[PDB]
């Protein structure tokens, strides 16, 4: 999954990206800042995302509510059955080889 | 339809319910089956025999274990942990030529041994042979051929080894008084009926 | 005898599927037997198509099996047509080829294109309609001589030397258009095929007379061109291989015979002629029209 | 595969039903090809292109 | 037998530069297994001298006579001395026959005759019959020089004997 | 020509079938054995006077070459072997023999049962477990379904017995074989085929109306392979359930003679006499059924 | 159209299952082994249309014949050999069509092979080595 | 007319049958003599002077001694290397110890399994197959390359921001090959595969079996184990992970005798290969007597 | 299948005389095209001082044929024959047809010049149609009378070519022209006689390692009688020399392909002389013999 | 993909077609987003399902 997703961004800003995330001394999470889930997208040179921060996903007649979407191996799962209502957490955790 | 011929039912659970219907003079060839009796597409009676059975039997096919061979090793020797001890044994060839003084020697150290696959076979009974619990089942794969695995240059690998004699048939298929009947059946024919 | 044959889909058609069908009318299908209801799975290619198993195997294959021509999809049901020898037939071209007018046509197990794409007929589930090759008689010819130039050459040789080589002899240019062998592999029909090609050869050096011998080396004497020169080049390179020899020149005739010569000048084209036959394919279709497009040909059929 | 918005907005002829198993069970167990089920109310049917 | 008829005319042909006379040799269950011969490849075979030089090697000796070097980005003059090495082993031709057979019955069905001065009957699981080329540059052969058996299977594996001439011409060389 | 569209109007299955009479039997019902010499033609034994010597011993003759791959695309299956000169008891039923240990439990006949020694119906196995049913069938470390026993024969239940590399058409056509020969074992000993079988209540009912159905030349005096045309496929429920059904076999002529000389419904019963037994008919058939039409 | 006339010496066949197709073809074969040569006469029913198969296949049968050509050539080089042998194909018909008769003509009983529908359709007499 | 060079070798026959061995004795092969062939019509000369003989049998006991003088080489630098470090060896190989264990008993039984391996070593031991690779073509480019490519410089921030992918380092798996001699029953395994990696939380290295097993022979105290990596770096690792590292040298030996004993075989195209390298074979053209022949 | 042909010239009426006299001709065409001129009927197309018998063989291969029937005043009518069917054909060679005979078309190697139909440097040249054998001896007759071209100087040589040039067919008697003019051979005649020596010379020098090559694999008997074969060859060629003809082992890759490449070009060159072409089948031959019915095997 | 057999069945509109170049020339120099050229006769259009 690492070779084809970076397969995938091979374009100058995704590689801007990345090399400012490795370069500083700082931990990860003290670098990034969520803002919430997209649902829209107009493409050119700029493109334009629209991002909701507090809600459901929907298009503009609610006439379709969109999912979020996890990579696999991001994913996961510490119950056997699941309780009824579920909240969904993001984890980064440091390994100090 | 399937329908069996040749089995050698238990002796020491024996029993007849048609007592008063049937007797049978006292021969080892009414003793020992060996001829299944079936009816024809009329009602009509017909029979089969070993002989017959010739053009199947001596056929190389049943008697060249390659492809059971392969199967037993493609797949792995058993991962369960109670199987482990199967796998424990090992050969060594080593020179004749100092045996005899040497055997000392090999017991001067006080270390037991594995018992081996074959050994192990022989002491289920012949009822629970066919259990769950007969851990050498998955190395019992031809009447006439041995299987095994063992340890060669530390590691596993799949033995074959032909049976020669039908003596070495494992108890639990072949038990101590079917041979002893088989053994009259033979001195029946030779006219040895009575023993000298 | 069976004209006519009907192909049942064993799978249900789609709108796509009959429209592609509909779009193949016209095309070559070979089959197996010429049976009078076949399934689908018997169509094409497919099922004898095998990597790692090679080229020749196919090539025999597709020989042995029947030509047709496909017409008429119906809802689930295709009509193929077996051609009659002499009849004049509309021919539909499906490979990368260019046909031209006037030349032979034969058939043979498809080749790698460029692009790489290739892309796919009719696929119902894991089968797909694959078609053979139908190809002007040079290419065809250049693809059996070349493979049997490789089978011959590759022998005994390890693979670091055969790959520049062989990597060299398996690509073909034709008509500002490129192809590559796709599977060559030293088999049992191209050893078969080496052999009665040696044992030609030796006869072909054993028949031939002295003057038919001698005949290069009076005219690298007596005269000189490009095309000698190219000759002289291969014979030289022979000689000095051989020994240190300069050029001898020839002796008078010996013994002139006119009969001698031409009982064993006969000798010698049944030699040729059999050594030919390892590389002429069979002549399927004789092109006298083709549209400018280089979609479709009207063909006369040849058994 | 099937156009399920166009089944449910055209109108539709009304029949009593006569499935011998339950009607879940035959939808479980695979009886029809071209399958669908959902739950609740699903809007999908209103976006008409 | 039409491999030995073969390499004597093929030894025959190539004597003038080759200077190898042939040696038409049988193998049995004495020297390989019956998979071993089922799934046989190809045989090779070495030429030594009587100083322990390969025949295919310059006279003089080679950079090859050089230590090695521990080196692993010079192996151990690894291209051309790969090459050099590879150069020295030479093919021959070889028959197998799969089945049970007595040697002299076999002979005796094919057209050839035979007349030993015992004729003890040999019987073998198998054979394969194959010649190898033995080396008498001088027009003369010493006893002292050493013949080289290598039998490839088609996983790469090989494995290697090796004769000396005393033992394998020390009464036929004496009867002529 | 005239082509025809049938619409079926219900929801669920709106037609029956039941088998309601019988009156023939096509086969002998006999005892005769299958001859391997015909279905493995290129085998040989690696002596030549020993391989003279079984031919001899046995009735079978010189062994044959299997023809090449263009002949086998051109033609159609051999029938190697030959009509009799005479058929009284009409196509020969050819029985073929699975090896067992004496000791094999002699109840294990007495009801339908899977003659390989394990029970392999993949309607108890969940649909597209492909894990779950090869645990099922081959797993001797895993109870069978319908005994409980590890196998009733070891030489026949697991992968890569005697019988299992004998029948199942993998292993056949590893070793090259006659294809054109009827198996009666095949149905059981084919792995693959069997986990592939695997699927939802009413997909497998559809299956078994459609596909999973044996069909024999009829005209023959051997069971050959069918072609797939000009011949109605045969109805085989024992595909079904995965079973065989016992028939009417008694261990001496007296126990025979008995059965012939009791009233209406003693063939069914099973009986023993010290070493001797009946394996009674799991439904009337020789009985009343054949011989009442 | 018509039917075909075969002795039983002179018939021959190497598929022994028949497919439904079957071309036949008449092959003349030399043999040198002798001082004279002996031309072997055949009639050849096979399922192999295309010629250049059944030519290999044929080489395959008669390796000898190969043999004694090359040993005809080498033993008298004054002489010039023909060929191994030619192959002509002329005519199809179906296996079911084919059937084994006797014939009686001018008081002699004879064994004959039959083609009962025969097709004709006559090729060219093709050499091979 | 002619007679055939086939027909009188036919009918000239054989008049010889005999058996010859191997030099040490190992195979037997018989030779046979035809009456007809051109072997007879030369003018051979022969002749076995002592001195020729002599020399002959000098040299193939150098031939021999290849393998076994490696041996030697690798057990001295063993002595050595035990000698200049005074006896102090580091843990290497990750496994878990205790201070009441009598690590005077587990130096004996290392005396004692040094003694066994070099009783028992062979040709087939570690260090002929961890070597043999070094012999074949490719091997010398293969090490320039990953020298080249271990010590390039660091990128750019261009050549990160654009162009091609980073290049791949080694791959953090090895393969050894190791010889195991267990002393409480003699026993010695040579020339055993084993997958080598370095474990994260501590440099040490990690030992499994080639299916992903963990060999677990650092936990017997019997048994000491031989590795050789294919930089011919060996370690003599006695139980705890405690062993003694250095290198096998092999400057003793002449570049030709090395390659002419142990230079890989490659194989030429024949029947049933692909003309293409690198293809996947078909099956294997074997000759059998199971079956009738194809012809 | 109708072909018609116009002519663009000015026919006379003894034109149109000479011409209905070929009424069932056979004519060659360049290519199948529905409406044609005058121009492109016959050989007269290809004709030049600088090729010959070879280059016109060459062409009638890829030409295709057509019969004539009767004409227009100015219009030309031509049939494309269909194959299995039969026809009447008119006899334009130089020998006398019989039932059963295979027939051949030949370029015409003489005339008579006693009716060409001339319309201004144009004249209408037919094919000859002959049996296979006639031109099966003439082709190889003037093959092996290019090969003696090259030593003309000896009376031995010009008595054999003076033998060769003569040929008798069943009570006709011709004369076949010499394929050498001013001592000099025509460049496709040269090429065809280069290409069969060539052929020749390369396969004795590649056979021996071929036969090595294959007896690796398998060493049948076929493989032993090829060797011996090729032995006694090198002995006889090599009894004017000295020592061994000593053929070598290691050959380079590239001379060896290229040494192969050229032995089957050389190969390609004569597969237009080795085989004859035969389009027809007499059936019935008139009593006249100027004219007969054939089946059309094209 | 574009069905060309219902433009060529159904009603067309009759226009004076206007190209500045040939027709040929600016198909064959790919002014046209999608394009189908036949020669002759093309039967495609007559098997309507």
């Amino acid at each position: 999954t690492r070779c084809l997703l970076e397969s995938v961004y091979t374009a100058s800003a995704a590689r801007a990206a990345l090399q400012w995330l490795d370069l500083g001394p700082h931990l990860l999470h003290r670098r990034l800042e969520t803002l919430g889930c997209v649902k829209t997208v107009s493409l050119g040179i700029t493109s334009l995302l629209t991002c909701v921060m507090r809600g459901y996903l929907y298009n503009t007649l609610k006439t379709e509510v969109f999912a979020l979407m996890i990579p696999k191996d991001m994913y996961l799962t510490w119950e056997e059955t699941r309780g009824r209502l579920q909240y969904v957490y993001l984890i980064i955790v440091y390994d100090y080889d | 339809f399937f329908f069996p011929v040749g089995l050698y039912l238990p002796e020491d659970r024996g029993y007849t319910t048609v007592e008063s219907k049937v007797k049978l003079n006292d021969t080892v060839r009414n003793a020992l089956p060996t001829t299944a009796y079936l009816l024809n597409r009329d009602r009509a009676v017909q029979k089969i025999d070993f002989v017959d059975a010739l053009k199947t039997l001596c056929h190389p096919v049943l008697h060249e274990p390659a492809p059971c061979l392969q199967t037993f090793t493609e797949r792995g020797p058993p991962s369960e942990p109670a199987m482990q001890r199967l796998l424990e044994c090992r050969f060594q060839q080593e020179p004749m030529g100092g045996a005899a003084r040497r055997i000392p020697h090999f017991y001067r150290v006080r270390r037991e041994v594995p018992r081996t696959v074959n050994e192990m076979k022989q002491d289920f009974v012949v009822t629970d042979f066919y259990k769950v619990g007969n851990i050498t089942l998955y190395t019992e794969l031809h009447p006439f051929f041995d299987f095994t695995h063992c340890q060669e240059n530390s590691e596993t690998v799949a033995l074959c080894t032909p049976r020669i004699v039908i003596g070495n048939l494992p108890d639990g298929l072949a038990p101590g008084p079917f041979h002893e009947l088989r053994t009259w059946e033979i001195m029946e024919h030779m006219r040895l009926r009575p023993p000298p | 005898m069976e004209a006519n044959i009907f192909c049942t889909f064993d799978h249900k058609l789609s709108i796509a599927d009959v429209g592609k069908l509909t779009k193949l009318v016209a095309a070559v299908v070979p089959i197996p037997q010429r049976l009078h209801l076949i399934k689908h799975y018997q169509l094409g290619l497919h099922q004898f198509v095998d990597h790692t198993r090679g080229y020749v195997r196919l090539r025999g294959l597709l020989r042995n099996m029947t030509l047709t021509l496909m017409r008429r999809v119906e809802g689930n049901q295709i009509l193929l047509h077996v051609p009659t020898h002499g009849l004049l037939y509309t021919v539909l071209n499906t490979g990368p080829v260019t046909w031209e007018k006037g030349d032979a046509l034969c058939v043979l197990p498809p080749l790698f294109h460029g692009p790489l794409a290739r892309e796919n007929l009719l696929t119902l589930g894991q089968w797909e309609l694959v078609l053979p090759w139908i190809v002007p008689m040079p290419l065809a010819l250049e693809i059996n001589q070349r493979l049997l130039i490789m089978g011959l050459f590759s022998l005994d040789r390890s693979y670091e030397e055969v790959k520049a080589a062989v990597q060299q002899l398996q690509t073909i240019t034709f008509r500002d258009a490129t192809f590559t062998i796709p599977d060559p592999v030293i088999d049992q029909h191209l050893l078969i095929d080496m052999k009665t090609a040696c044992l030609s050869m030796s006869m072909v050096a054993n028949l031939a007379s002295e003057l038919t011998m001698t005949y290069v080396r009076k005219l690298a004497l007596e005269d000189s061109s490009m095309l000698l020169v190219k000759c002289q080049e291969l014979l030289m390179r022979l000689d000095r291989e051989r020994s240190v020899g300069e050029p001898r020149t020839p002796a008078r005739p010996q013994h002139v015979s006119p009969d001698d010569e031409i009982a064993r000048l006969s000798a010698l084209f049944v030699m040729l002629r059999q050594l030919d036959d390892l590389i002429r394919e069979q002549v399927v279709f004789t092109v006298c029209d083709v549209s400018p497009d280089n979609k479709s040909a009207t063909c006369i059929f040849k058994g | 595969m099937e156009n399920w918005s166009a089944l449910e907005l055209l109108p539709k002829v009304g029949i009593p039903t006569d499935f011998l198993t339950h009607v879940k069970t035959s939808a479980g167990e695979e009886m029809f090809e071209a399958l669908r089920i959902y739950y609740g109310d699903d809007p999908e049917r209103y976006n008409i292109h | 037998m039409e491999t030995h008829l073969y390499s004597d005319l093929a030894f025959e042909a190539r004597f003038a530069d080759d200077e190898q006379l042939p040696l038409h040799l049988v193998l049995d269950q004495e020297v390989l297994s019956n998979e071993e011969a089922e799934t046989l490849r190809y045989v090779y075979y070495r030429n030594v001298d009587s100083a322990g030089r390969s025949t295919g090697r310059a006279p003089g000796g080679d950079e090859d006579d050089a230590p090695a070097s521990d080196d692993a980005e010079d192996a151990v003059g690894g291209d051309r001395a790969f090459d050099r090495e590879r150069r020295t082993w030479q093919r021959a031709c070889f028959r197998v026959l799969p089945r049970p057979l007595e040697l002299l019955d076999y002979l005796r069905q094919s057209g050839l005759t035979v007349t030993l001065e015992k004729e003890q009957r040999v019987r073998m699981f198998y054979a394969v019959f194959t010649t190898l080329g033995l080396r008498c540059p001088d027009n003369r052969l010493s006893g002292a020089q050493t013949l080289h058996l290598r039998l490839v299977w088609p996983d790469g594996s090989y494995r290697d004997w090796e004769f000396l001439a005393r033992d394998l011409l020390r009464e036929e060389m004496e009867a002529n | 020509t005239q082509n025809i569209n049938t619409v079926d109007m219900g929801l669920g299955y709106t037609s029956n079938t039941c088998v309601a009479y019988v009156n023939r039997v096509r086969t002998d019902m006999g005892v005769r054995v299958q001859d391997l010499f015909r279905v493995f033609p290129m085998n040989v034994y690696r002596h030549d006077e020993v391989d003279r010597w079984i031919r001899h011993a046995a009735g079978v003759e010189r062994p044959q070459l299997l023809d090449t791959e263009t002949i086998s695309m051109l033609t159609f299956g051999s029938m190697s072997e030959r009509n009799a000169a005479a058929t009284v008891h009409g196509q020969k039923a050819a029985c073929e023999l699975i090896l067992t240990p004496v000791t094999m439990d002699v109840n294990y006949f007495k009801i339908p049962n899977n003659p390989r020694g394990r029970a392999s119906c993949m309607l108890a196995v969940d649909p597209y477990d492909t894990e779950a049913a090869t645990k099922a069938i081959y797993d001797h470390r895993e109870a069978d379904a319908q005994t409980f026993a590890a196998t009733h024969n070891p030489w026949a239940s697991q992968a890569g017995c005697l019988s299992d590399v004998l029948y199942n058409t993998r292993h056949r056509e590893r070793l090259g074989y006659n294809s054109k020969f009827y198996s009666p074992c095949a149905q059981y000993f084919n792995t693959e085929e069997i986990i592939a079988a695997n699927k939802t209540l009413f997909k497998t009912i559809d299956e078994y109306l459609l596909r999973a159905k044996d069909c024999i030349r009829g005209d023959t005096d051997t069971q050959y392979v069918c072609v797939e045309g000009t011949e109605q496929l045969i109805e085989n429920p024992c595909r079904l359930t995965q079973e065989a059904l016992p028939i009417l076999s008694t261990t001496t002529l007296a126990l025979m003679e008995t059965k012939l000389k009791g009233g209406a419904g003693a063939f069914a019963t099973s009986e023993t006499h010290f070493g001797n037994y009946v394996v009674g008919e799991i439904i009337p058939l020789q009985q009343s059924m054949l011989f009442n039409s | 159209v018509f039917a075909l006339m075969i002795p039983k010496d002179m018939y021959l066949t190497w598929e022994e299952t028949r497919g439904r197709l079957q071309y036949v073809y008449l092959i003349i074969v030399y043999d040198y082994d002798g001082p004279e040569t002996r031309p072997g006469i055949y009639v050849l029913t096979s399922s192999i249309a295309h010629w250049q198969t059944l030519v290999d296949v044929a080489r395959g049968k008669f390796a000898r014949e190969r043999c004694s050509f090359v040993n005809r050539r080498i033993t008298r080089p004054r002489q010039i050999p023909l060929c191994t042998g030619v192959i002509q194909k002329l005519g199809w018909c179906l296996a079911d069509d084919i059937h084994t008769s006797f014939l009686v003509h001018k008081e002699l009983k004879l064994s004959v092979v039959r083609l009962d529908n025969f097709s004709v359709e006559l090729g060219d007499f093709r050499e091979f080595v | 007319d002619e007679v055939a060079r086939t027909d009188e070798w036919k009918g000239a026959g054989v008049s010889r049958l005999r058996e010859v061995w191997d030099v040490q004795h190992r195979v037997r092969l018989r030779v046979l003599w035809y009456v007809n062939s051109f072997w007879r019509s030369r003018e051979l000369s022969y002749d076995d002077h002592e001195v020729e003989l002599y020399r002959a049998l000098d040299a193939y006991r150098a031939r021999i001694a290849v393998e076994y003088v490696l041996i030697r080489a690798v057990r001295d630098e063993i002595y050595a290397v035990l000698r200049r470090d005074g006896g102090a060896l580091p843990q290497r190989f990750a496994c878990h110890v205790s201070r009441n264990m009598s690590w005077r008993v587990v130096w004996e039984l290392c005396r004692h399994a040094l003694a066994l391996w070099m009783d028992w070593a062979d040709v087939r031991s570690c260090i002929i197959k961890a070597l043999t690779p070094r012999l074949s073509r490719g091997a010398a480019a293969a090490a320039q390359r990953a020298r080249r490519q271990r010590e390039r410089s660091a990128p750019k921030p261009q050549e990160l921001l654009f162009g091609p992918r980073n290049e791949s380092g080694p791959p953090a798996e090895q393969t050894w090959y190791a010889d195991v001699v267990r002393c409480v029953r003699a026993q010695v395994d040579l020339g055993v595969e084993v997958r080598a990696a370095r474990c994260p939380r501590t440099g040490l290295w990690i030992v499994r079996d080639r299916r992903g097993r963990l060999r677990r022979w650092l936990s017997q105290p019997e048994v000491c184990v031989l590795y050789v990596t294919p930089d011919l770096d060996f370690y003599w690792v006695l139980p705890g992970g405690f062993a003694v590292s250095s290198r096998v040298t092999l400057h003793g030996l002449a570049q030709r005798a090395l390659r002419d004993r142990f230079q890989n075989f490659e194989a030429v195209l024949a029947r049933g290969m692909h003309v293409e390298a690198g293809r996947q074979e078909p099956e294997t053209p074997r000759v059998s007597g199971r079956r009738l022949p194809f012809d």
